[PDB]
């Protein structure tokens, strides 16, 4: 009478809680779509939550739809405000907002994400464009250098000799180490409210391929050889623009399409164009920072302990156990343990008595990592035999 | 009543071929013998195109 | 649809055309162009031209 | 001369054309080696109406040399010589990473044209 | 888990027809089996062909999935007050020939979260049953049972027809990728239907103009 | 446009009639979702000469969320999509009690149109 218990119908979202994986968590830093707080990062769960917060049409809204339809697990969005309009002015207030010291108080006091991404620098293609591109990268490459474990996801402009002049620009070695560019911008299958297709940056498709091939295969594998789901084609192929093959700038990653298989990510190699330093190869930078994230989790468990020799060996025994299990899981190179990793805490091994009295506890880890199979050098031998 | 499902589309033989011979960019990277098969395929391409051209007239 | 397609569907489907071309080159040459596998280049060129003819 | 007769004659894999000599032709034992470069440089789907034909080595390009990979390369080579080139057996295929400038896998494929070593006991304990 | 810690017993529902229209009795059995077992088996016969080109073996019939399951009843512990003959007057009844029609009862075994062969239930009829009473009383009320059930697969015809239309329902609706071709689009349409869809029929059914008409994102309909 | 062709056209579930446009019609992918609201809002016996047709969710209305219930809801949904709607597969159905103002079961039913995660070892002991 008072109540009628029965079967209803509604489209509310139940949601899911905590996907962890802080190292491969993307962070989208576009402008708010036209009641989230103007600065705090917002946990976006499924694609239903991305529409219930941010609508369906925009620039950040299509990048979230292209994130979860490429196999993304969870994303965070850092809003910035209801931007102006006249998009040559939104896109120099975007860079000016990212240079504020209030960006550092939100990225350093975050500890939930690990892939910095601004997908709205793709709008610079419409639009000095070169000046805006270089202080678009270099602002992102310093927010990650400063932060303990963040990786930038960058992109090149479509026009060659504007993407050539960006790679032939000065970036310090410390900064290159942590950030990557994928060149060909993606033509999606989303309508633009008319017959014409929506062209998005490749980077929401990349950040979904990074954290699903780190969830499925492990973060040590590679982010490449991944079929991009809901893309028609990359807007430009490498057979029509032989620029960017000039070996005089930062390493770039190519997104291509094949015949028997679709649009593939076809590279994993950081902005370091150095042949011997193993801080190229994205999965090397993301594996060793996934070991930073856990070994510093059990290090600060033994933090406000005495500096006596028992607590040094309580810490080696826990780190040696964990590193041996990851070697037997396939994460490190080496057919014996002596060439896979090493630990060396001690009083006259790493520390000294002056280091102990200042309250330090210094532990050394050496690692041996795996190399990709980027080139297959087939040979044929006849072997006559009568 | 008419329909007009007609065309002007033609696909040359050289891009039927797999990606170890050609489709390399024009007169920049090929080396005067990878252009020799371009000229080998030119009369065959236009003899295949004349059927399309006569068909559309 | 006066269209010829159910009438000629067993003559334009690239296996009939390829065996007509393959027997033709087997007849014209035949002790000069002896290997006809899918690994000779001229075989691939001719069968691609056959696909465009179909 | 008889190897040129029994093993067929066909064109060269980079098609070289001249007005003096019409088509350059590889024959005999060189024709079997020419077909093996065709197989592993082709990829399945790249030949129209022949989609089975291909080596398929683009499956292994970002795959971590971890020795699950080197067994997959050994089986893909051995199978594709069975299916598409039964004119040449297989002896052994040895795959090594390049020691200088790594992340290059080098495979030596040895073909044919188609005892327990008792001496080691005198050099052990 | 995830809400509470109460047990979920197994329930043996019975019908009379093949479908669920006519319900017979339905019991839930205490003291869960500890172990189930469902055995699959497929019979093959070797081709003794005279031509000796190939070695192969045909597919003849797939034997029905049989389920083995062992129960126990007991009524003398002071929580157990229902006599076990009232609980065995249902297993002996439902795993035997019904008086109405002269057939078995088309049982359906179910457990709270256990998913049987690919469904949430196990249909079928009882091949076997054996009760072996081991303890008694002075007047011999039994009060210990040890039942040894064994069933077969036998699903209904509406469920088996519904699972067939969920795989290749005689249309494909194949999307085209970038850098595509009709021999590849026929192999991707011949895998949705498993019927070798012979590319010249694709360009006729979809009104293609020149065998390369699709443009990287449009769909092609493939029937049979 | 082809989804409107392959998936049939039918009327809307609340019948909306106008003198300007005769009957409002749901077509294509929206027609499959319209039929799924019909199935779980119907109840068996409520359609004359069609007594098999119904979701049957009134069986579960005073039943204590104790997780014997949430398995029964999962199986009733999965079975009734098999029997009465084979135009749409089933992906997963997730049932949660409502945290604010409890005694409401919320089920999200996800359909289709019709690997062991190795990364977790680096975040465990």
């Amino acid at each position: 009478t008072m109540v009628l218990p029965g079967v209803s119908y509604n489209e509310t979202l139940l949601t899911q809680a905590s996907n962890d994986d802080p190292v491969t968590m993307p962070l989208f830093i576009g402008y708010t779509p036209p009641p989230v707080t103007v600065m705090q990062p917002v946990s976006v769960g499924s694609l239903t939550q991305a529409n219930s917060l941010f609508g369906q049409r925009g620039t950040l809204a299509y990048s979230l739809r292209h994130f979860f339809e490429n196999g993304g697990l969870q994303c965070y969005v850092l809003p910035l405000g209801p931007g102006k309009g006249e998009p040559a002015a939104r896109l120099q207030e975007l860079i000016a907002a990212l240079q504020t010291p209030q960006m550092l108080e939100t990225l350093l006091a975050d500890d939930k994400t690990g892939l910095v991404l601004v997908p709205e620098l793709s709008e610079l293609n419409e639009v000095d464009a070169d000046a805006l591109w270089y202080q678009g990268w270099q602002v992102l490459l310093t927010l990650c250098r400063q932060a303990p474990q963040r990786f930038a996801l960058l992109e090149l402009p479509e026009d060659p000799a504007s993407a050539v002049t960006l790679t032939q620009q000065s970036f310090s070695a410390d900064q290159c180490q942590r950030g990557a560019a994928w060149w060909p911008r993606l033509e999606t299958s989303y309508q633009d409210e008319s017959s014409a297709p929506v062209v998005l940056s490749p980077l929401p498709a990349v950040a979904a391929a990074i954290q699903r091939s780190a969830h499925d295969n492990g973060v040590w594998k590679a982010p490449a050889n991944i079929a991009l789901a809901k893309t028609r084609r990359p807007t430009q192929s490498i057979l029509t623009s032989q620029a960017l093959l000039d070996n005089q700038g930062v390493s770039c990653n190519l997104i291509r399409s094949f015949v028997g298989k679709g649009v593939r990510l076809w590279g994993c190699r950081t902005l370091l164009n150095e042949e011997n330093t193993a801080w190229r190869y994205i999965q090397i930078r993301l594996l060793v920072s996934s070991v930073e994230h856990y070994l510093s989790k059990l290090a600060r468990a033994y933090l406000f302990e005495p500096n006596t020799a028992p607590t040094w060996m309580k810490l080696k025994g826990q780190v040696w156990t964990w590193l041996r299990q990851q070697w037997l899981a396939g994460a490190f190179f080496g057919t014996v343990e002596d060439e896979a990793f090493s630990l060396s805490i001690g009083l006259d091994e790493t520390m000294t008595e002056d280091d102990i009295r200042h309250g330090k506890m210094i532990l050394q880890v050496r690692l041996a990592l795996l190399a990709p199979a980027e080139f297959i050098a087939i040979s044929l031998t006849l072997d006559l035999r009568d | 009543a008419g329909r007009f499902r007609d065309q002007t589309l033609y696909i040359p033989i050289g891009q039927r071929q797999p990606e170890c011979y050609a489709l390399q960019q024009p007169d920049t990277v090929i080396d005067d013998q990878t252009r020799a098969v371009h000229q080998f395929l030119l009369p065959v391409d236009q003899l295949l195109a004349d059927g399309t051209a006569e068909l559309a007239q | 649809e006066n269209a010829l397609f159910p009438a000629v569907k067993d003559a334009i489907v690239f296996d009939a055309l390829w065996q007509q071309a393959h027997e033709k080159v087997t007849a014209l040459s035949g002790e000069i162009w002896t290997d006809t596998g899918d690994h000779d280049p001229g075989v691939t060129l001719l069968q691609s031209a056959t696909w465009n003819c179909s | 001369d008889i190897l040129k007769a029994t093993l067929g004659q066909c064109w060269a894999f980079p098609p070289r054309f001249s007005p003096d000599t019409g088509v350059s032709l590889t024959a005999g034992v060189e024709a079997v080696m020419q077909s093996l470069r065709v197989l592993f440089m082709t990829e399945p789907g790249e030949r129209i109406m022949r989609e089975s034909y291909g080596g398929g080595m683009h499956d292994f390009i970002f795959e971590n040399i971890t020795d699950e990979l080197l067994a997959n390369i050994h089986n893909r080579i051995e199978e594709s010589i069975l299916r598409h080139e039964p004119r040449a057996l297989l002896k052994d295929v040895i795959i090594q990473p390049d020691k200088q400038e790594a992340s290059r896998l080098r495979a030596q494929i040895t073909v044919y044209l188609a005892n327990i070593h008792d001496g080691q006991t005198l050099r052990l304990l | 888990s995830l809400l509470e810690r109460g047990l979920s017993k197994l329930t043996l529902n019975a019908w009379k027809d093949r479908e669920g229209k006519i319900p017979a009795g339905s019991m839930s059995a205490m003291y869960n089996p500890e172990t189930i077992q469902l055995d699959y088996q497929t019979r093959f016969d070797t081709e003794d062909t005279i031509n000796t080109a190939s070695q192969s073996n045909r597919y003849v019939i797939s034997e029905p999935v049989g389920l083995n399951l062992t129960l126990l009843f007991d009524s003398q512990m002071p929580g157990n007050t229902t006599p076990i003959e009232t609980q065995l007057a249902m297993l002996k009844s439902l795993c035997a020939v019904d008086a109405a029609t002269g057939s078995p009862y088309f049982l359906r075994i179910t457990w709270g979260k256990m998913r049987w062969e690919n469904k949430g239930w196990f249909a079928g009829r009882a091949r076997d049953l054996s009760v072996t009473y081991t303890l008694f009383d002075r007047d011999a009320t039994p009060l210990r049972a040890t039942v040894q059930l064994s069933l077969v697969a036998d699903e209904s015809f509406v469920i088996q027809q519904s699972l067939k239309t969920q795989s290749a329902p005689d249309r494909a609706l194949v999307s085209v990728p970038d850098l595509a071709s009709l021999p590849l689009l026929a192999l991707s349409a011949g895998g949705v239907l498993a019927s070798s869809v012979d590319y010249l029929s694709l360009a006729w059914d979809n009104d293609l103009d020149n065998l390369d008409d699709f443009q990287t994102g449009d769909f092609l309909r493939a029937t049979k």
